[PDB]
């Protein structure tokens, strides 16, 4: 998975899971302890993967 | 992952030799037949709500001890854990049914699953149960006959119910 | 093996989500377009020798030297493993064929051919001749649609060489 | 949006190489199946009006406590909202049934559902009542494989709204 | 990434109306030539390094003095850098023949190219003469007739002329 | 869980480094707020029952159609759930209350509580109600710093559901 | 990110002096009243999904151009953005409000906010008019004197409304 | 991680009920006494330095091996580590000591270490040792009554033993 | 400046959420203590110069070498920075003592201390001694949770010396 | 970032041709001159923390300012930032003169390092004393003959006196 700048709603989510996959080695994170904040700064491009 | 039809070409290669021709007729047949397979995906898709919670009312309904304190499923993380496997397993049957083949099972659904379970300390047993119930309540959406032409789809019924119990025999 | 419904799958899956209508499509069209490709790789099957023969001679042609002695083309070895080549590479684009996708031609063929190549001395350009060759034939073997599959899958592995 | 052409390019353009034979073989199945898909985009936009009056009044038939005071479906402009919603559903199923693909229900519904939904307090099931209600009704005026498109893009929302 | 269905599904929903059935008579026309487009984009590919090697013999036949020492080509690195931009363009190109619109050949490889090459030194003018090179050579191999069945497929030229035409014109 | 001693020794431990003088400051505010938080535990410990029974038949009164028949709160099962449900808010908002934290609601309640009330249809609204007839009535339970300590998990709990 | 004490100390030690007389009582007078302050925040905290809703309906009531297809709350997506920024912008106004200082409303929330909103069309008098609105809501909601003992807060109510519109002039 | 609030939150978990009214007046009476403790983990963080100290150089005194080449502490890295090893365990005791409960000392700190001790050659027996001289070290300085106010503290003292007896168990 | 507030509000930054019970708790602790270390912080104003001489007379009666010629505190103006340097070390605890934490400590003195102390071969046992003058003379000019108060900051920056 | 052999070399291949003689020679010249190079190298190593100590001594008894509360040598932590860029800069100057080249001075930091201190804030001129200063003692370090055979170094005096006079002016 890359994710540059500009993308879409599809590669963005599936870029979250991938993420969210492997850098919390496939543990269950609920819809509770998802940084919402974080991935908006993604969004944004303010922060690179 | 294999598919069908790269499983066949994976043990043609061991022999060094081309695809013989009842292969052929037998990835012909395959593919023939392959739009009811797609209906058969389909419909274990479109239903997955309706399947995972049959099968958690059902679940719960004869385990009462795993929604009590002390049980594996007791607060809303481990029940919500639950859910999560119930949704996986299912997906990974559907992907199975639409390759022909188990290898994605045993690659990615199933390759580290019982050692999971029993790390964890979850009972094996009602998990085989949860995809047990799982199966039963997919064969209904799978032999509903409206909105499609009907036939005989006697074969992927049980190459489903197949699939279904070798996630449950693997989790046992 | 890279396929249609295993990149379907595997799509899906790295998204951690069922098989939608976009998937089932890619479906549907690897299922209908089986068809052309099975008997196409029906045909190639049939006349594995000829066309084996045909493309070891055709690179003995583009390349007379190598048939000197002292170099690669030499001796009964070299000539055998020639044809055991070509016979790989045939094995390997009719696989592709049947399976709908590049993916025995990438995993078997593809992957690794310029390390194994340079190490051995071998010229791509033999095999692209042979594959030109086996290219050239398989248009007049097979007609309509399973020429096309078999010419894009011929030449994938040409590029592949190139 | 996700369609069968953008999923093929982007998974192309992921291992940077060209658009070959197992992906032209998934546009080849999109392009066959376009007909049924541009016809059932035809019927439900026809119907378009009856369909969304009968949808909302199914809703109010499932959940009569709606009407009542005090409740989410009292007055006209609750009632009218309830009647564009119900438009905008059927809308973007007319569009994901002409572009192939869940793309135009995902980025103009499925996105962001759950969390408008909850802030609004509008309760899932209503949505999923009307969009039964468009499933049966799409039962009649549609044959064969345009109605299979359109109950599997139905079925898609519904999946996604529960 | 957009094409023709999501393009128009972007206007019709900026509108805030159901497309029309001119439009879906566009649409479906566009998806009864998808044979036309396949066929297309399976020139492209299956002769892009011809067109890449033709395209870059042309180049430095012409502009000899990126060869020479002190040229922009001439490291051998240089030369491979050349080739390599040159093959990644007539991708996205073949990517935006395939998808029937041109905007994500703008998205992902040419809103960043033209600073890129000003800072790096790279003359855009080169550079646009060996896209329509390009452009010349995978014409040629488009409108061979040969391999493929004979029809009408001027459209199918035009697009590709435009998107290379397009990729030039966002280089220089 | 996530306490007030807890978060201290995390960001301790995190830092690498001993405890210092803010960090037992922080330890000293927890343990004063702790009689207010302990007595507010037991008087919501004794009246526990009939809690949960004015927080059930608030939740029948707010939502009357939920006990008519087909739905969720007709059976004598359901009901049985309902007060099981309340009972366990209510006991984990006492846990909260003696732990000086959010802790035991965010792990065993708070965790998973969406994915749970939308896999089996409950609606948070229901809870919030429950929630909220607790919160009356424990305005009448208790007073001054108990109150505002009860209060302020009863409702980071409702802050949760919605 | 600095609070009112921070903020007083790095005044005091730009001048290299101790703290005066006059500093230490003025700070000594936060403290006493920071019990007063807990119980602002904690209404800040205990009905933002409440106070979040009231702006919301009033803002869409005003601006229907909003949530029409074209406006830019249309989507899902978008209102969920909206309701979403609408969450941060409250959140970072507590913090404010517990801190006594807006070095953290500006040092994180609002940065680059501006230039975020106008790059992607977000109009910045739409967001200003909803962080009034959730101001009006908050005001009501600081303001009950249920619950608690009641005491003069006019200094709360002024710092609270002061953080308000600082939000609202930076985006605006 | 765990505090004795926490711990027994989480046994009237497994139980399944609230907590009894005994259980609150146990926790009543720590939180009563909590000023004490944090007293006397104020004792352990100020004084650190000293006890780590005192506690070498007893052990070095005892032990001249351990500092001979050869010796586990021989070249500089090797008696930074040694001290380092002391700071982080005399650190989890102070964190235990707040908390009331061993149970961060135990995760963190002890949760390998005999092994790791083991495979590095580092003698469990000169360890325990070291911790037994840091556990006397501290309880010189806890006793302290200087800066406090004179009072029964013996359950905190038996408590921090406890600690150090527990690492050094763990670790030999 | 890391102090209770500012952690608290760095806490539930970081986990995107609001401010509740347990920073709440944590603010109140600091905002009791607040009392006790403002007077503490006004008695070591009032005795500045008491403080700093004392203790410049302290490092030189410990270490009656630095004073003899050819030294580093040999030189009028080695003396004035004697007592420049201790009075930052007192004017940043007082700042610590105003703040509820290290954070002035820590921003002011411990980051770059060790590197600066090399570079102009400063020898902290010099101020370690100097800030046990200090703290001797505290236990007296203070009483109670004051000096308690003090004692803690004061151990701080002798911890972070030594 | 390259060498006065690889600039020769750059230069070479620009114009085209071999190296020419006299280049050849120049380069032969600066072979010879390596010892002496590598000795001055090594006065600057060895006597770096000293040749800092010295220069930031002068610096803050000629610029009092800098240490006075609200200066920017104030506190320990600007301290230390302005020691650690003075180490940094003749660091830079050990490497450049070792090179034989002044670009892979410009190319290393002096592109940032002057915007950066503008975007501080930091007075630019007083780093330039600041690096006249370090030249002043490097001078005085490398004249020293104690304990290496004495010998005409007038070509690596004049190059470190380049490379300091680089530094301080690119800075400013
Ligand atoms: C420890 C934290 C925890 C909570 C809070 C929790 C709630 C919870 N309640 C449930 C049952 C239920 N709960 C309710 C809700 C009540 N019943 C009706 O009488 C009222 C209208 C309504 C008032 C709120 C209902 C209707 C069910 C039945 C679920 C079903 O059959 O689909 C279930 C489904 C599993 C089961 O069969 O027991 C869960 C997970 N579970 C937990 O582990
Ligand atoms: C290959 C795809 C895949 C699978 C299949 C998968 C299963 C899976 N389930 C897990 C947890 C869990 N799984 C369950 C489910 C059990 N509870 C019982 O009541 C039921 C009978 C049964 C389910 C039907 C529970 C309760 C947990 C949580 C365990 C805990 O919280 O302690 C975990 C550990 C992650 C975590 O605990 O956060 C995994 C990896 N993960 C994957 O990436
Ligand atoms: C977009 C995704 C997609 C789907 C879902 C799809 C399904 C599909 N179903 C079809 C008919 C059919 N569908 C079925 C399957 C049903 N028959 C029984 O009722 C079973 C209960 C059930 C399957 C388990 C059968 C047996 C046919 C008859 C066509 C044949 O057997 O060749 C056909 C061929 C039309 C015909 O010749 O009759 C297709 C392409 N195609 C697609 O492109
Ligand atoms: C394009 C995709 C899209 C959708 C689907 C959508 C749904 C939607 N409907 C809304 C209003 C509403 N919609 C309803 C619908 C109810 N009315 C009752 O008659 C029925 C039982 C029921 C419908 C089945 C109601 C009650 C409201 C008012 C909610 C409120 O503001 O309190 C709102 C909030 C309007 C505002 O900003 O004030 C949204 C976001 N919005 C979108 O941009
Ligand atoms: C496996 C990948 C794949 C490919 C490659 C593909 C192309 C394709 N080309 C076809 C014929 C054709 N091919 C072309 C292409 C044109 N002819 C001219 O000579 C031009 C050089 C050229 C412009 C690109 C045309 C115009 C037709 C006839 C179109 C029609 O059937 O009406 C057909 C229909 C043949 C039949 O069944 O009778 C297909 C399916 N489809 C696929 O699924
Ligand atoms: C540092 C704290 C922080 C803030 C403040 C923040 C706000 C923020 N809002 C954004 C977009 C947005 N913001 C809004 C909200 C506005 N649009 C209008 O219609 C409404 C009047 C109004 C809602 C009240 C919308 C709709 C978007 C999406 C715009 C788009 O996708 O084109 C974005 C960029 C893309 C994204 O993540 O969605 C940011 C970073 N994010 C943060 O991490
Ligand atoms: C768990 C976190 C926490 C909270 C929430 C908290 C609040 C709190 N509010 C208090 C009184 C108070 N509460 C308020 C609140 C004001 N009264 C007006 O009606 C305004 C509407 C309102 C502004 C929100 C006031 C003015 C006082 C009196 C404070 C004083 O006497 O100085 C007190 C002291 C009661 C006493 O000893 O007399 C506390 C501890 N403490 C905590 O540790
Ligand atoms: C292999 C590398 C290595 C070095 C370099 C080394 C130095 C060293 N010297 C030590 C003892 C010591 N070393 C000295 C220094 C000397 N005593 C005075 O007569 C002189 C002024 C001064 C020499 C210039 C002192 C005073 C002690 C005793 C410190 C104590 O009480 O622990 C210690 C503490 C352990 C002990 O021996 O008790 C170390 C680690 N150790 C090593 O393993
Ligand atoms: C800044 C962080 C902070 C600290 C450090 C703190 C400690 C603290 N210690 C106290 C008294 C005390 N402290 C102690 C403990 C000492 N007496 C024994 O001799 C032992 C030697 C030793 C413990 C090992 C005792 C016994 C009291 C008397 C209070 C009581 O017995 O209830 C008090 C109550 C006021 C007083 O009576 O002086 C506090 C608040 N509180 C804080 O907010
Ligand atoms: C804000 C916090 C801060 C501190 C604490 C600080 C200490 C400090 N003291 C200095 C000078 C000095 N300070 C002393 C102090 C010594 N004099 C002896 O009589 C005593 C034994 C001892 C006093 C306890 C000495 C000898 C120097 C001269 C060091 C030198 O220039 O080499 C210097 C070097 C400044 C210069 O060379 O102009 C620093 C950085 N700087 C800071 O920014
Ligand atoms: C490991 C680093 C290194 C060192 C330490 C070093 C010393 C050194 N200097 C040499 C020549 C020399 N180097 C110098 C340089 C000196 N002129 C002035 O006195 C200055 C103090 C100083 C330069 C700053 C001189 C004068 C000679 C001898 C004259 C000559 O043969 O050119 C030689 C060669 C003579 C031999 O080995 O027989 C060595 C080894 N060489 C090295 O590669």
């Amino acid at each position: 998975i890359n994710l540059r700048a500009p993308f879409t709603s599809e590669e963005f989510q599936g870029a979250l899971y991938a993420i969210y996959r492997h850098i919390f080695g496939n543990t269950y994170v609920m819809e509770s302890e998802r940084p919402t904040t974080a991935e908006s700064q993604l969004k944004d491009g303010r922060i690179t993967v | 992952m294999n598919d069908v039809f790269t499983r066949a070409i994976a043990q043609a290669d061991l022999k060094g030799s081309f695809l013989l021709e009842s292969d052929l007729d037998k990835l012909a047949s395959f593919a023939k037949e392959g739009v009811k397979r797609l209906d058969a995906v389909a419909a274990l898709t479109n239903n997955a709500p309706a399947i995972i919670s049959d099968a958690a009312h059902k679940l719960f309904a004869e385990q009462q001890e795993l929604i009590q304190p002390g049980g594996n499923a007791y607060p809303h993380r481990r029940m919500a854990a639950c859910l999560r496997d119930m949704e996986i397993i299912l997906r990974y049957v559907s992907y199975a049914l639409l390759a022909g083949d188990a290898s994605v099972l045993d690659d990615r659904c199933l390759n580290g699953l019982r050692e999971t379970y029993n790390a964890l300390g979850t009972p094996t047993q009602s998990v085989a149960r949860a995809v047990q119930l799982m199966k039963d309540a997919a064969m209904v959406h799978l032999k509903s006959t409206a909105n499609v032409t009907v036939g005989d789809c006697s074969s992927l019924y049980s190459e489903a119910a197949t699939y279904f119990d070798k996630a449950a025999a693997s989790i046992a | 093996s890279r396929t249609v419904i295993t990149e379907v799958i595997a799509t899906a899956d790295s998204q951690g989500r069922f098989l939608n209508s976009t998937e089932l499509q890619a479906a549907f069209g690897r299922f209908e377009r089986a068809v052309p490709a099975i008997e196409a790789a029906r045909a190639l099957t049939k006349n594995q020798d000829a066309l084996v023969k045909g493309a070891v001679q055709a690179v003995f042609k583009k390349f007379p030297y190598v048939t000197q002695p002292g170099e690669k083309g030499y001796g009964d070895s070299n000539q055998a493993k020639c044809a055991r080549d070509i016979g790989y590479y045939l094995r390997f684009i009719t696989y592709s064929l049947v399976a709908s996708g590049t993916g025995p031609l990438d995993d078997y063929v593809i992957a690794g051919l310029r390390e194994v190549n340079r190490a051995f001395n071998l010229n791509p350009l033999w095999y692209i001749e042979a594959l030109n060759y086996i290219k050239g034939e398989t248009g007049k073997l097979l007609s309509g649609q399973s020429k096309t599959e078999a010419l894009l899958y011929i030449d994938h592995a040409i590029n592949a060489l190139s």
